DNA sequence: ATCGGATGTATATATCTGACACGTGCCTGGAGACTAGGGAGTAATCCCCTTGGCGGTTAAAACGCGGGGGACAGCGCGTACGTGCGTTTAAGCGGTGCTAGAGCTGTCTACGACCAATTGAGCGGCCTCGGCACCGGGATTCTCGA
DNA sequence: TCGAGAATCCCGGTGCCGAGGCCGCTCAATTGGTCGTAGACAGCTCTAGCACCGCTTAAACGCACGTACGCGCTGTCCCCCGCGTTTTAACCGCCAAGGGGATTACTCCCTAGTCTCCAGGCACGTGTCAGATATATACATCCGAT
């Protein structure tokens, strides 16, 4: 009888790196797009309704915020359409069937 | 919240400890179906047909 | 300001799409990825500057965004919802 | 021998004293494991589901002593 | 001199402001939103009762049913947005066979 | 018996101008009565929250405006805020 | 009181609604899964009915209690 | 004799159902239906007669429309037939479940 | 400087009765504050729309336990009707 | 592809009702006029924070390549689905009866808005130290080729 | 099948900044009291939801056959991934300025609110013609043989 205690070149095959991504993604919580073009796309698109606005700085991460929390969710519905059609690969006809059954298109 | 926060060896609530209490639960989950928790992550999970054999 | 959502790069989407869950994409995704997010940035902000255009003044706020969103059915909660 | 070890200088005895976690036994193939959290400023010992659990199931853990009853469909003769 | 031919409308601008002051939206309804919302409202009308009736006559009828209010609705594009969820009763379905089916 | 107020007469007195000799059954008329209805109260809504934003009382003929540009698609905000517009003007004079 | 009766909706009435919404070739296996997809509907949407009715005191399901429920679940309906 | 081809009669019913407005469900089962499901949250419930065909109407509104959805995910696997698992596939991604 | 609210000091008096040693971030924060705005807002509305079918002119304790217990789901509605008239009785008797 | 026919659908005339459209009273919601008051419009101004620019650096993007896993096409087998026919069965329709419960009206009162004086809760500004991010060096696991 | 090497986790040491407590100071929540009215409630009327009965007849069920499509397998080829090298600009820190977002101070005019006056819109009948069948027939589509 003793004491329990609680202690005491080289190329990965082409699908293992992304089941590693996947891994150390689905844990981070960060952005996942530079801050700049973003800034800059937003800029660029709010041309088209007011020419010279000012963007006030937690606009626009607020913006990036949603812009991550949409594109994500919408691939993980098109990863389903992707395993539904017996494949792996996700194809623009995925996106464009998840984007028409959830409403977007009609 | 804070069983999170503990269960990851914290002691301040985050937001992704937030996002943890509320998509891991399954009424709290429908109460929150539309919202988005800004800083909050995702899920793991990873589906059946891509993990290796 | 022309030409820039090039600027939203091939990694950028090779990274959400992993924090999606897929394994492996195929080459022309990264076309209707921005297609889509050019659509929905329009659709934010025309509702984003209008909220701020209607208040007469010339900053778009955070409060702006948030309404913006939550008219949509995306709420989002963090930036003073 | 009921006693634990919680850090290098401070070990919990349960031989008369105790919880109810004084009754899980050491198996081979453990499903629940013991993680050292520190609440209040101090160290404490909790066991954690290491995989899903069905009802009526004995709940095994890996003591780490460093005969064996173990039952296990692969399993090792010795406790240590 | 009701408050609705002044404007030249057809809508009751009278019953409109009445509602917006006793339907809890605001503590105080000014004067020309009665006005605004009624002319909103005939123009989104008209706008869905002629392509109702364009739909009706086309199949020969005199009388506007639920299945033409259906077909001009959904045939148009920007009505179509703004109905997105309603069910109009009695409305049936757009006819329309995937490509691939038939032969 | 029982007095309910609806708008069947104005929606036959437009009906009466884009088409002068259709008729609505009673099931279409109920159909179009509802649709007023709901426009009315997406419309009403918007401009009470649009006033609550801006720390306002008076719901006027802006917030109106402004609920039309949000709510009503591209093209019928364009040709509605015009004729809104032309009907307050041709109001207040 | 009734019971076992979700059988009423045939497999007629399945094949003439997926005729309807397009389909040319049903499975065997959907008329099951169709009956249990259409109880779920109805039991979330009688739900807030049976709500609606409780708060106003009343013992009959009026017809915009239902227009109320559905309404309140993003799927309005143009008629009654 | 005379044998119409196997799945001819199919686009002809199609059509037959698209065009009108009937009520496709047997309406007293349905009734039936309806009134027994309430029984798990009242017991004297007394639905009026409007009531049950405006529950009817929106009942086939939705059913319909999954289909016109469920269809699509059996033609993207390079089918015909809609098998039981397009189903589940049309009803998670509009976040029904 | 103009002095704007929340309910900070409110979630923190819950957090150090629920977790007697645990502390809350500032994002976190901000968070379970406009969440807090966000399910009054919901109920409110309910509560009025509710209200206002009836006739009724006052929005009163039995509005808001329909409003809960058609917005929560299945336990969650159970459980804060209970916590609510709890509340409401140990008031009333005061 | 060509017919021959066989089934189904579309066209047009007859007729038959019931639901839409119009005219009538009559009841109350809408329009006019006037006043008081506070909410919103307008001028001053101040200082926050947004914009713009600049230098370094280094993290991340861009590009090219080799190849192995995956998408896609092509066939056989066989079963499970459609179509047609003869049965059963209960839906639908009409007609009766009746009783529950919605609905509307008058009486009364308990309850919430409104207003005044006040006072302590909480909100803004000041420290400040402990939790957390960062770095470095062990052990510890996992994948892959042999 | 096991070595190896690449990735991952865990244990100390360290600095720093924001989470938390403290102090003054408002201003909004508290208490008390009044007063009008929203609604509770007892009661009556009437309509419409529920239940039953008889016929008939259209829709549902069971069964047979046969064939079209699901599907599992095999086989190309091609293109997306993993990795290394070169290039770019994101990011960080810093400085300067000035626009416009808040805030304050007056003022006035737009709307609630009340009383007076009446006409427009809603329930109620009545009339007829628009559409739904019904029948006969012509034209279109589809399937077998060749
Ligand atoms: C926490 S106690 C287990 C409780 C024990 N079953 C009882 O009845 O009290 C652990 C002790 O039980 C015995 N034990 C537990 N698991 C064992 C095993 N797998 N084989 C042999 N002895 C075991 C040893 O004496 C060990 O020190
Ligand atoms: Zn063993």
């Amino acid at each position: 009888a003793r004491t329990l205690q609680t202690a005491r070149p080289h190329r990965y095959r082409p699908g293992t790196v992304a089941l590693r991504e996947i891994r150390r993604y689905q844990k981070s919580t960060e952005l996942l797009i530079r801050k700049l073009p973003f800034q800059r796309l937003v800029r660029e698109i709010a041309q088209d309704f007011k020419t010279d606005l000012r963007f006030q700085s937690s606009a626009v991460l607020a913006l990036q915020e949603a812009s991550e929390a949409y594109l994500v969710a919408l691939f993980e519905d098109t990863n389903l359409c992707a395993i539904h059609a017996k494949r792996v690969t996700i194809l623009p006809k995925d996106i464009q069937l998840a984007r028409r059954i959830r409403g977007e298109r009609a | 919240a804070g069983n999170a926060a503990r269960d990851n060896k914290k002691t301040r609530i985050i937001p992704r400890h937030l996002q943890l209490a509320v998509r891991n639960d399954e009424e709290l989950n429908k109460l929150l179906g539309r919202v988005t928790i800004a800083q909050g992550g995702v899920l793991p999970n990873i589906q059946s047909v891509l993990l290796p054999k | 300001l022309r030409d820039n959502i090039q600027g939203i790069t091939k990694p950028a989407i090779r990274r959400l799409a992993r924090r999606g869950g897929v394994k492996r994409i195929s080459g022309l995704i990264y076309e209707e990825t921005r297609g889509v997010l050019k659509v929905f940035l329009e659709n934010v902000i025309r509702d984003a500057v209008t909220y701020t255009e209607h208040a007469k003044r010339k900053t778009v706020t955070a409060m702006d965004v948030v309404y913006a969103l939550k008219r949509q059915g995306r709420t989002l909660y963090g930036f003073g919802g | 021998s009921y006693l634990f070890r919680v850090d290098e200088n401070t070990v919990i005895d349960a031989t008369k004293k105790g919880g109810i976690a004084r009754f899980i036994n050491h198996c081979c193939d453990p499903n629940c494991t013991a993680k050292i959290i520190k609440v209040g400023g101090r160290r404490r010992i909790v066991i954690y589901a290491l995989r899903d659990i069905a009802a009526s199931e004995e709940l095994t853990y890996d003591y780490k002593f460093e005969p064996c009853l173990c039952g296990a469909p692969n399993c090792k003769g010795f406790l240590n | 001199k009701t408050r609705s031919s002044r404007a030249g409308l057809q809508f009751p601008v009278g019953r409109v402001h009445r509602l917006l002051r006793k339907g809890n939206y605001a503590e105080r309804v000014g004067a020309g939103a009665p006005v605004y919302l009624a002319a909103v409202l005939e123009y989104l009308t008209a706008e869905i009762l002629e392509l109702a009736g364009n739909a009706a006559r086309d199949n020969k009828k005199t009388r506007i049913i639920p299945r033409h209010l259906q077909l001009a609705v959904r045939n148009d594009e920007e009505l179509n947005k703004l109905l997105g969820r309603v069910t109009i009763a009695q409305g049936g379905v757009l006819p329309n066979i995937q490509s691939v089916l038939l032969p | 018996k029982t007095r309910k107020e609806s708008y069947a007469i104005y929606v036959y007195k437009v009906l009466k101008q884009v088409h002068p000799d259709t008729g609505i059954s009673s099931k279409a008329m109920s159909i179009m009565n509802s649709f007023v209805n709901d426009v009315f109260e997406r419309i009403a809504g918007e401009a009470s929250r649009l006033a609550h934003y801006n720390k306002r009382s008076t719901i006027t003929s802006r917030e109106i405006q402004t609920a039309v540009r949000l709510l009503l698609p591209g093209e019928l905000a364009k040709h509605a805020v015009s004729e809104g517009t032309k009907a307050v003007t041709c109001y207040t004079s």
